[PDB]
Order: structure tokens, then C-alpha cells, then sequence
RNA sequence: GUCUUGGGUG
């Protein structure tokens, strides 16, 4: 999702020289401060305040590399710090990285780091609007229309909470669906539509984004091959 | 950039429809209906027309130079 | 195909999966198509072949070219012999035969 | 509501392209630099100091007397051309393109000389920046298609590049690993040393590469019977031992030092690790003996009084030892912590509890946009031309004159470095 | 596991009592000297298995990444629980896994 | 960036073996992946020196030395061949002279066209660069 | 693809070329004493 | 990868239990290859 | 007419 997988030069800049992928942004960069300071309210604990004989289970802090305090619950500090970035109060291009086997809590707002834009499959398990995209025809009417009713583009789906920004660190902690119906398992026996693939093995699927679109991983130059997915690689 | 005279596989003459088959797309006809009407049968006539980009009304917006 | 997140080859798939998909098994034909996660898998094997002829050929042609400059000398003499420059004995006849 | 299909997502991706374009990524990094990064390269050090206290000749009589200049504002101006006439008029790319001309913008750096002498300035041109096109800073950002249309620009160009001598150069983003972050390396069989944290540090401010300090693991298995950790500060030629650098800190019982790197005392392999150290840095017990002992190795001149090698040792594990949590004093017990932190990931990647850190991992990198690019550039050239502007009031002062500064600025400087760097691509000097 | 001094706040360590054949361990910086409990002295492993199930904490039932399983628990019969393998790392380690209910927050295995 | 073409897969007459391939002779005739190329040459005066400079101008035999072998019979009173002349390999398009440092005092600096190349002039430029100096740039035109 | 062509500029060199370097001469290999040119692509398909 | 090739007696060669007992006796052993975890006692007493 | 840098081809 980041660069494409097909666009390199031969030869000696094999590999070396990348090309973006079609959705691919990278970070401008963002002030600490705010991070500091949501962090600071929300009860997070400093490093003069620490004793690691007690603190046995808290969850360490680290905001762009610079460990800054420890946490007794990261749960609720990743719910807050995912709904003030989906809100529009914190920079949508900041990376929110929990780690779970680690004890750690991770937030970069570093300039140059590589992100993608997915959609937000609800995730929230305590209404009916779960295991679904949050994304809805209402949107899709408004990005036609041009407005809201009481101008209505890409920003605003952004801020709205249906579309967010992850980096290749927070990518490790997602679940991402494929496409929108493998939100739900289906019942088909088409010999010539290819078999999309069975996964079998996991229970219960708890999808917490979506590709808007798997061509997309494609770059400029890749993009203009039809049914690439029909050659093998190196003649892409 | 400007439709071409003549049918690059067969050679028939296609210079002289562009305008009607822009009329007729005006009129609400869909583009194989235009294409059967202007008479192109052959799959490469009517490629002519149907893949033509007309490049030369965006080379015109830059003024007369004399 | 390597686990290069953690523990997943990619972010479709959970942790600790084994099964052939998940590690780069590609079940489709070229006709029917390869899903994204299979033609990503492709795309890093074929760049591993890449890769080899890009890289592998500066090391063939160093030893080729070692080669040449050790038996460039070495000629089948009157005689029999396949003697070198300093007229020192390599094989009393060539080849043996 | 209804199920979103696929064209519902090609009008969403549509929704992003109409908002985004192709090229967004070099035209908001730019727009970055001229917003911010300029001014802040300016106040980055932003004043000189001459001195002079006493006994030139005189008559015993002395006064302290500072020349000091104070770097202000910076002023952009749109592009302009100047003729060989000395007539000036707007600069447009197709015009820039046809004369083979350079396409940029004017500088203008506010400076306020003071002086100071106690007995015991208008907008100075420094140089000219090339403009991206179709950036907010472009003079082809305010028309529409029509005036484009007039003045010889494609609607379809989308700009993302410069124009130096008449030909147009883009800047290729640049791939780094990512700073501020610990990455724990194998080592090889011939090599005493195994494990291996490497972290660089930088300041969120420039984002500037500082200092870089590995943290090695000495002994192989079954060889190199010592299997001690050994620091590696910068500006010392020898590695410290760990629990040197602990006490010079200001943390000097070992069971301190330890619970810095022990957050779980049941655990015994990890302090069955830790002892070599303490063995081979047993001698210290206070933190003057460890800091000179660092001191006796900070690769200065030689034979500094035991005082200040102190204050150099302590210079150096104050900055230039990790600025990224911070460069003043009275803070070192975050030091110690993330000391605590690195030799953790360091054992756990030994101890074969965790697996060591992916090189080619695209989430540790970071990629370098014209914006930091051009910032790194034109810090190297502002701090050349104050150097030249030091050099000068070296030399102009003794006349006991004054001068209107609009002299001593050779605005050259930085308009050569970003022509040559551009127009060659060669990044430097 | 070796203590710390109740006064200088160092390490102790060994030594021995050749007038009593004691083993009692003594502070390099203080003349402070206390009674042990253990006369063990020194350990080495190499069959260890310290990282077995450690690698578990309270809201591991948060991660949204590890597959479900039907696995009755022992302790509550519940039939939803998460699993993995063993978070030790080492080449020669089982396959053999965890099993982790999401009721009780007990840990269990199928054995 | 490209053309729809009628595509026929057969091993025909052997011609189109190990990646060759066989085209339409005609639909070559009609205009098929037909292009136009443009070159543009350039050139200045420079400034040697007070009152030494480089001149466009047509150098006669008399004055100049070491003039090239090509022909010179298409350049204006000013240097400058006029657009809508055609021009082949070895013809001058800008002439210039370099004073001789101290009759017969000039070199040429004169810029032919390459040895390679035919075609028509398309657009002769004229300007003054950075430093008020007399600038050229000519741009040839042909079709492959 | 693009290949070199080198002219013999006396009879001496022309003798040598023909009759050591010649194309006939080279149809069998010492490296594995097979043939190195065959029958290829379309005459092959065709003669099967 | 260094590697010997050991060929057997043809008494041991055919018979699998003896050709087994010949490995046995070429492999190498350490005592660290049958050893599971040192210690170190205080023992006043050599007799108790 | 020379040296470096960059983009490529088999
Ligand atoms: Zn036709
Ligand atoms: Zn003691
Ligand atoms: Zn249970």
C-alpha cells in the first residue's frame, strides 16, 4: 500500500529506487505539544514518579521515540487518543501505536513517514452498527453533492471518522478486510470467477479497517496495465 | 488531434463524420448507436472514431503568435 | 514467505497462521488471476529473481575472467605436450587421449 | 441505507484525487519550508558576538565592548527579474524557461546591530530561493485556466519542480532510517561482540541528526569469556562500561543501577547477564572517579587538571548524550531511564526472548521531501554567510566606523549553494 | 536471587564464617554482615523455559489480531477463547500452544 | 501515449520470430505510430573581456579561419538561418566569430547541425540572457 | 539487441577469418562436444 | 559444509544394529553434550 | 575538446 510493488529500475537501482503508490502520502510533521499535553490530562504518570517495583504492569509511553511516562490502562488512552485523532483534535497524519505483547504505547508525529488511507470498519462491540463500515450512502450523496446538508470533499470524510491514515508501524496492529464483502462470510461454485481464498482456520474475524480499493497498491506506471493480476511479475 | 482522414487498417473515409457523431452523441444517441447510423460496420472504422482524442481544441487556446 | 510483520507475511491475515495461503502458496492459474494478496506474493518472488540476474552476473564474469588469466597460456605443443608460457608440463598428452 | 459497491469507492478515491492531485507530497513539503523552516534556520543560532575587554596600548584604562548583530523577520517576495538595464519587472516560468534564468524568489533577513561598552539595518538582501512551481509561493498559483492559457503554462503541468538556469529539476525524495528509535543488531561469527543497540538522535526542532551511541555486547557464545556491556558516547575513542556511565549520572548503588535495568526482580537469567558488569565496573563508587574516568578518554588535548576533565566529561554526557530527551541539566534521571530501556531490548534480544529488529521494516524510515532537504542546505549556507558576516565585523570595526551592514553581506553565498546543489544535484557544500 | 544491603544499599556478596563454617555474605563497602537463607551459591542453565507463559497481560483480550478458538475452558466452560504459541523465540521450541479465556482471564492448554 | 492496433497472432511468414514482428505496410502509409520530433539548439556571446565579445554573424572566408566544412549559404545577415528552411547533417545554424587576441583577426564559434540529423527550422529564437548578452535558441522540427 | 561487425583489412586476415571463424566450422562445440546451433521457434514447431 | 564420506566394512555395511554402533563410536560428545545445569554447594563436611 | 554527475538500452 505504501510503494508499488511492480515500478523498480533494472539493474543496479533494483529494489533501491521506489516509486509511491497511488494513495500514498507522506507526514509533514506536527507539533508534540498537544500529545504532551492529552496525555498529561488523561493520567498518565512521569518518570520521576516511577518505581518499578511497583509498577510491574504499567504500559510505558513513548511519543517519537522519547519515553515520557507510564500508563496503569493503555485501553482507554488508545479509545481516547483514536477518537480525538478521528475527530479532527489531533493531526490525522499521527501515528497512535499500541503494542500489547510489549507493554507499550507509541505516538509518532515524525515528518517523512509513509501513510495510506483505509476505511474504518466500526469495531466498537456494543451496537448494531458493528463489524460494518462506517461509511454509508449518505456520505457517498454528500461527496456528489459537493456540501452537507446543515464544501463536502475527501477532508471531510477524514474528519468525520470514516477514513483515517496508518503508517507502516500502526499497520501492525490492525486487521484490515480485504474488501467490503469479506466483512461477512458468504453461503457461488463459479469454475471461472477465481476462488477468492477460504480462511478457514480463524473462528471469528474482528476486522478493524478496510481497503478502499486492493488496486490502489499500484503506482503511477503500474496503473496503466489492464488485468495485471492475469501476468506474472517481472513482465508487470 | 484531429480526426484522422482515412481508416488506418481498411482506408475508408472517416475525416468527414466527426462532426455528425458529435451531433449525434449531443441528441442522446449512445455510441455504438452513433457509429452503426454514421455506417462504420468494420470494427476498425468504428475504433477510429470511437478511441479518436481531439487534442487540437486545447492546442488552439494558446493565442496566434503572429 | 516470511513472517515480515509480526508474526504474518501481511496485515490480512492473523497471527500465527501457517496455512498455505498465508505463506505464499498461490492457488489461482494465470487465466483465472491472482488475488492481491497472491500477486503481491509473486511481485516479491519475482524481484527475488531479479535481484539474482542483476547481481550474480558481476560474480560470474570476475571468475570467468580469472579463469582466462590462469590457462591463457597453455597450448598443445608438436610434441603433445600442453605446456604454459614457461614451458613447464601441465599434461604429458592432452586430454589424456 | 445501502451496501457501499465499488463504484461508491472509485467515488470516494475520485473525492481524493480532486482534493489531493498527484504531487501533493513535494508542493506541501515546500510550501512547509517557506512557511517555517526558513525563519526557524535563522533563529537557530541567531546572534554573533564580538569582544574585546582591555590592554591594547592604552592607558590602563578598560572597557568591555560587545558588536553584536540580532538575525529578525524574513521577507519573501514574489519572483522578480532584474535586466543588465537595472529595470525590474515580474518573472514568469515560460520567460524564466525561454532565457535560460533561474526562477526564484527574494530573501530579505531584518538585522539590528547593538553594541555594548562598559568600562571595566533594513532589509539585507541575503540571497535569492528558487521557487517550486505551482506552490503558494509560485506566481502561477492566483490564475485560473484562461490566464494560464495567456501566459504559456499546459493546465495539465502540475508543477513539484524548479527552475535553475531554464531547466527544470525535481528532488528525489531521500529513504533514512528513522531517529529516536532503539534497533538491536546479530553480530558475526569473527566478532567478540554479538548484540548490538544502535540508536540516533534528533531534536523535534530542524530535525537534525546530533549524536549517535551504540550500546555493545561484548563476548560471543562460548568465547570471550566476558560477557560484559560497554557503552560508546560520542567524542571518546575507548568503550565505558555501563555501570561507569550509571554512576556518572548520579544513580551510584548497584541495586539501583540495576532497577534502572531489572523491572522484574524474580527474573534471574537477565541479572544472571548483569554481573560481569558489575564485576568489571566495580572499582567506582562515587560519580566524580566514573566521569573522569570517562574524561581520560574524551579524545582532547592532552593533560587537563582533574577539574575540568570533569567538566568536559560532564559537558559530553550532558549534550551530545541522547538531546532527543533533553540538552539541559537537572534532568538526568530520564537519561538513566532510557539507559534502563536500551539495555533491556539489548538482553531480551540476547537471551533469544524477543527477535531481533527488522532493517528493511518500511515503518522505521522516514522519507526526505524537498522540505527537509532544502532546510539541511541552507543551514550549511546561512551558517557560512554568518561566518562571513563574523569575518567582516572582524575587520570593519577596527576603522571605528559605522557601517549600514548592506556591505557586509555577500548575498552570493546562498544564492550559489542553492543554484549549484539544484543544478547539479550534488547536496552540499 | 541476590539481595542488596539494608545499609550501604549495595550488593552482598558470599563469604565465609571460618570460625562457625557458616556461609554469610559480606558487603565490599560497609562491615555489615547478616545471616542467609539458602546455601545455594551459583546456578547455570541451559534447558530453560523462562517466557512460557509470561508473555500474557490482563487485556490481551483487547487484541483485535489474535484468532479465536472453540476451546471448552477448564475453569467456566466458556466456548470463546484466544490463543496462541509460545512466546519463547528459540529455534528448538514447541508448537504447542496457549489458550487464553476471555471470561475468568484464566490461561489454560489443550493437554 | 499509444495507438489501438489490429493485432493478428500468427506465425505468418517467419519475419516475426524472437520478438519481431510484422507491420502493416499501408497502415503505416495511413499514419500509424506516426511522430513528430523536435531539437532545439542553443547559443550565446560571452565577454572575454573590456571590448572583446563574441558576435552572431555570417563569417566571410577573408576574416575568419579554421571555418567549418559545412555550408554556410543559409544564414541571414544576422547569423540566423530563418524558420521554414530545410537543413541537413553539417549545416551551419548559428554562426559565430571569437576575436583573435593580439587583418584576419577572428575564429569561428559557429554551431552546425548534427551530422546525423535532417529536417525544417521551426522557431528561431532570439533574447538576451542573464547578463544583457545576445541569446539564440533554434528549434528544428521532422517526422520518423 | 545490437551486434558488432569487424572488416579484415588484408587477404591475410580474410584467410584466417575464413577458414578458422566461419560459421560451418563452429556448428559443433568442444565444451560438450553436442551441436550449439538447432533447429528453432517456428521451423521446429512446423516440422513437428 | 564440510562433510566425510565413511564408508563401512561390509561385515558392519549390511547389517544396520553394527553400522549403528560404528557411529555411535565416530560421533563426537562433550560433556557439556549430556550435562542439564551446574551448581555450587557450600560443603563444610566432607563426610556429612 | 576534457572531467564528473544523472537517466537509460542489450
Ligand atoms: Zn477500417
Ligand atoms: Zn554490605
Ligand atoms: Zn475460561
Amino acid at each position: 500500500g505504501l510503494v508499488c510493488p511492480a515500478e523498480t529500475p533494472e539493474g543496479q537501482a533494483c529494489g533501491l529506487v521506489k516509486n509511491l503508490s497511488l494513495l500514498s502520502g507522506i507526514s509533514i510533521g506536527s507539533p508534540s505539544e498537544p500529545i504532551i499535553n492529552f496525555l498529561e490530562e488523561w493520567g498518565m504518570e512521569p518518570l520521576e514518579d516511577y518505581d518499578p517495583a511497583q509498577h510491574t504492569k504499567s504500559t510505558r509511553i513513548f511519543v517519537n521515540g522519547v519515553w515520557t511516562g507510564i500508563h496503569r490502562d493503555p485501553s482507554m488512552l488508545v479509545s481516547t487518543m483514536r477518537d480525538l485523532r478521528r475527530s479532527g483534535a489531533i493531526s490525522p497524519e499521527v501515528s497512535i501505536i499500541r503494542d500489547i505483547r510489549e507493554r507499550e504505547f507509541k505516538i509518532f508525529t515524525d515528518v517523512g513517514r509513509v501513510y495510506r488511507p483505509l476505511f474504518i470498519v466500526e469495531d466498537d462491540e456494543s451496537k448494531d452498527n458493528k463489524g460494518e463500515l462506517r461509511i454509508t450512502k449518505e456520505h457517498i450523496r454528500k461527496i456528489q453533492q459537493g456540501y452537507d446538508d446543515d464544501v463536502y470533499g475527501w477532508s471531510s470524510l477524514v474528519t468525520s471518522g470514516v477514513i483515517e491514515y496508518v503508517d507502516g508501524e500502526e499497520e501492525e496492529t490492525i486487521m484490515i478486510a480485504m474488501t467490503p464483502e469479506d466483512l461477512q462470510t458468504r453461503s457461488l461454485n463459479d469454475t471461472a470467477k477465481r476462488i477468492k481464498p477460504e480462511m478457514s482456520t480463524s473462528s471469528h474475524h474482528t476486522f478493524t479497517h478496510c481497503e478502499i480499493h486492493p488496486s490502489m497498491i499500484l503506482g503511477v506506471a503500474a496503473s496503466i496495465i489492464p488485468f495485471p493480476d492475469h501476468n506474472q511479475s517481472p513482465r508487470n | 488531434m484531429i480526426i484522422p482522414v482515412r481508416c488506418f487498417s481498411c482506408g475508408k473515409v472517416v475525416g468527414d463524420k466527426w462532426d455528425a457523431y458529435l451531433r449525434l452523441l449531443e441528441e442522446g444517441k449512445q455510441e455504438g448507436d452513433a457509429l452503426d447510423e454514421l455506417k462504420l460496420k468494420r470494427y476498425c472504422c468504428r475504433r477510429m472514431v470511437l478511441t479518436h482524442v481531439d487534442l487540437i481544441e486545447k492546442f488552439l487556446r494558446y493565442n496566434p503568435l503572429e | 514467505i516470511a513472517f515480515g510483520f509480526a508474526d504474518r507475511s501481511l496485515p490480512h491475515f492473523t497471527k500465527d497462521d501457517f496455512s498455505p495461503e498465508s505463506k505464499g502458496f498461490v492457488e489461482n492459474s494465470y487465466l483465472r488471476g491472482l488475488t492481491p494478496q497472491e500477486f503481491f506474493f509473486h511481485a516479491m518472488a519475482g524481484r527475488e529473481g531479479l535481484i539474482d540476474t542483476a547481481v550474480k552476473t558481476a560474480e560470474t564474469g570476475y571468475i570467468q575472467r580469472r579463469l582466462v588469466k590462469a590457462l591463457e597460456d597453455i597450448m598443445v605443443h608438436y610434441d603433445g605436450t600442453t605446456r604454459n608460457s614457461l614451458g613447464d608440463i601441465i599434461q604429458f598428452l592432452y586430454g589424456e587421449d | 441505507d445501502d451496501t457501499i459497491t465499488t463504484e461508491d469507492c472509485w467515488t470516494v478515491i475520485s473525492a481524493f484525487f480532486e482534493e489531493k492531485g498527484l504531487v501533493s507530497q513535494q508542493l506541501d513539503s515546500f510550501d512547509e519550508f517557506m512557511e517555517t523552516s526558513i525563519q526557524d534556520l535563522v533563529w537557530e543560532e541567531p546572534r554573533l558576538i564580538l569582544d574585546q575587554p582591555a590592554q591594547h596600548t592604552n592607558e590602563k584604562d578598560n572597557i568591555n565592548k560587545r558588536y553584536e548583530i540580532r538575525f529578525g523577520k524574513i521577507y519573501l517576495s514574489r519572483p522578480t527579474m532584474t535586466e543588465a538595464d537595472g529595470t525590474t519587472h515580474a518573472m514568469f516560468p515560460q520567460e524564466a524557461r525561454l532565457r535560460n534564468l533561474t526562477y526564484s524568489s527574494p530573501v530579505y533577513l531584518d538585522m539590528e546591530k547593538s553594541m555594548f561598552t562598559s568600562i571595566d539595518g533594513n532589509k539585507v538582501h541575503i540571497g535569492k530561493v528558487p521557487i517550486m512551481l505551482r506552490s503558494k509561493f509560485c506566481s502561477l498559483r492566483t490564475l485560473d485556466e484562461v490566464d494560464l492559457y495567456k501566459m504559456k503554462e499546459c493546465p495539465y503541468d502540475m508543477g513539484g519542480y524548479f527552475v535553475i538556469n531554464g531547466s527544470e529539476k525535481v528532488l528525489i525524495a531521500q529513504e533514512r532510517s528513522a531517529a529516536n528509535i532503539v534497533q538491536v543488531f546479530k553480530k558475526a561469527a569473527p566478532s567478540p561482540i554479538s548484540h548490538v543497540a544502535e540508536i540516533r538522535s534528533a531534536l523535534e526542532k530542524g530535525s537534525r541528526l546530533i549524536s549517535t551511541m551504540q550500546i555493545k555486547l561484548y563476548g560471543r557464545e562460548d568465547k570471550g569469556t566476558g560477557r560484559t556491556i560497554k557503552a560508546t558516547l560520542p567524542y571518546v575513542k575507548q568503550d565505558i562500561p555501563i555501570v561507569i556511565v550509571f554512576r556518572a549520572l548520579g544513580v551510584v548503588p548497584d541495586g539501583e543501577i540495576l532497577q534502572h535495568i531489572c523491572y522484574d526482580e524474580n527474573d534471574w537469567q537477565m541479572l544472571e547477564m548483569l554481573k560481569p558488569c558489575i564485576e568489571e565496573g566495580f572499582v567506582i563508587q562515587d560519580k566524580e572517579v566514573a566521569l573522569d574516568f570517562i574524561g581520560r578518554r574524551g579524545s582532547a588535548a592532552l593533560g587537563i587538571r582533574r577539574e575540568k576533565r570533569i567538566q568536559y566529561a560532564k559537558d559530553i554526557l550532558q549534550k551530545e548524550l541522547l538531546p532527543h530527551i533533553t540538552q539541559e541539566e537537572g534532568f538526568e534521571t530520564r537519561k538513566t531511564f532510557f539507559l534502563g530501556y536500551m539495555v533491556n531490548r539489548l538482553l531480551l534480544c540476547a537471551l533469544e526472548r524477543k527477535d531481533q529488529d527488522d532493517r528493511d521494516h518500511f515503518g522505521k524510515k522516514r522519507l526526505d521531501l524537498a522540505g527537509p532537504l532544502l532546510a539541511n542546505l541552507f543551514r550549511i549556507l546561512f551558517r557560512k554567510l554568518t561566518r562571513e558576516i563574523y569575518r567582516y565585523m572582524q575587520r570593519c570595526i577596527e576603522t571605528d566606523r559605522d557601517f549600514n551592514l548592506n556591505l557586509a553581506v555577500k548575498s552570493t553565498t546562498i544564492t550559489s549553494g542553492l543554484k549549484y546543489s539544484l543544478a547539479t544535484g550534488n547536496w552540499g557544500e | 536471587s541476590f539481595r542488596f544491603c539494608l545499609e550501604c544499599n549495595n550488593m552482598l556478596y558470599p563469604k565465609e564464617d571460618k570460625e562457625n563454617q557458616r556461609l554469610l555474605y559480606s558487603c565490599r563497602n560497609c562491615d555489615y554482615t547478616e545471616l542467609a537463607e539458602d546455601p545455594k551459591v551459583y546456578r547455570h542453565e541451559l534447558i530453560t523455559n523462562i517466557g512460557e507463559t509470561a508473555g500474557i497481560v490482563d487485556d490481551i483480550g483487547q487484541d483485535p489480531t489474535l484468532p479465536r478458538s472453540d476451546k471448552e475452558c477448564p475453569e467456566c466452560h466458556s466456548r470463546d477463547c484466544v490463543f496462541f504459541q509460545s512466546q519463547q523465540r528459540r529455534k528448538d521450541t514447541n508448537m504447542t500452544l496457549f489458550y487464553v479465556c476471555l471470561n475468568c482471564k484464566k490461561t489454560f492448554r489443550d493437554e | 501515449a499509444g495507438q489501438n492496433a489490429i493485432v493478428a497472432i500468427a506465425c505468418y511468414s517467419g519475419y516475426n520470430q524472437e520478438d519481431s514482428m510484422i507491420m502493416n505496410q499501408s497502415s503505416i502509409d495511413r499514419g500509424l505510430f506516426r511522430s513528430l520530433f523536435f531539437r532545439s539548439y542553443m547559443d550565446q556571446e560571452k565577454r572575454f573581456g573590456i571590448s572583446i565579445v563574441e558576435e552572431f554573424e555570417k563569417p566571410t572566408r577573408a576574416t575568419t579561419l579554421r571555418l567549418k566544412h559545412g555550408t554556410y549559404e543559409k544564414l541571414d545577415e544576422d547569423g540566423l538561418i530563418a524558420p521554414g528552411v530545410r537543413v541537413s547533417g553539417d549545416d551551419i545554424i548559428i554562426g559565430k566569430t571569437t576575436p583573435i587576441p593580439p587583418y584576419h583577426t577572428k575564429r569561428d564559434a559557429s554551431t552546425p547541425l548534427r551530422s546525423t540529423e535532417n529536417g525544417i527550422v521551426d522557431q528561431v529564437l532570439l533574447t538576451t540572457n542573464q547578463e544583457g548578452l545576445k541569446f539564440v535558441k533554434v528549434r528544428m522540427r521532422t517526422t520518423k | 539487441d545490437e551486434m558488432n561487425l569487424h572488416v579484415p583489412q588484408s587477404e591475410e586476415t580474410r584467410a584466417e577469418l575464413s577458414q578458422l571463424c566461419a560459421v560451418p566450422l563452429q556448428i559443433v562445440s568442444p565444451q560438450s562436444n553436442k551441436p550449439v546451433m538447432g533447429i528453432v521457434q517456428d521451423t521446429l514447431c512446423g516440422v513437428r | 559444509t564440510p562433510a566425510l564420506t565413511v564408508y563401512l566394512d561390509r561385515e558392519i555395511a549390511l547389517d544396520i544394529e553394527k553400522a549403528k554402533v560404528i557411529q555411535s563410536s565416530i560421533e563426537y560428545t562433550t560433556l557439556k553434550n549430556v550435562t542439564s545445569a551446574t551448581e555450587i554447594y557450600y560443603d563444610p563436611d566432607p563426610t556429612s
